[PDB]
């Protein structure tokens, strides 16, 4: 997704505080992205037996 | 005219540092100086 940061020349990646990169400059078109996984939120199942 | 200049030499330390919402570094507490920068190094 379209992200909101920018930074230094000097530099290309950011990370979180678990080091997880979660934001990514395109090399291409410089603009700045944003990730984050499709993988979310918690299910559960209901059984009669 | 007349200028003047300081020179400094490096040492090993351990260093602890903040950074804003856009990174930039605005604060650095070094250790071993004085208890109180060994208490916030520990905290
Ligand atoms: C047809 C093609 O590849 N055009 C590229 C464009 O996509 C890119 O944004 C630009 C700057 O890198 O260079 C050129
Ligand atoms: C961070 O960047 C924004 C946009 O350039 C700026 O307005 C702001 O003063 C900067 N600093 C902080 C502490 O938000």
């Amino acid at each position: 997704t379209n992200s909101t940061k920018k930074f230094q020349p000097f530099q290309q990646f950011g990370r979180d505080v678990s080091d997880f990169t979660d934001s990514v400059r395109d090399p291409k078109t410089l603009e700045i992205l944003d990730i984050a996984p499709c993988s979310y939120g918690g299910v559960s199942v209901i059984t009669p037996g | 005219d007349a200028s003047a200049y300081f020179v400094g030499h490096l040492k090993p330390l351990t260093m602890l540092v903040d950074f804003d919402e856009n990174g930039t570094i605005i604060d650095a507490i070094d250790c071993s100086q004085d208890p109180l920068s060994e208490l916030k190094c520990t905290t």
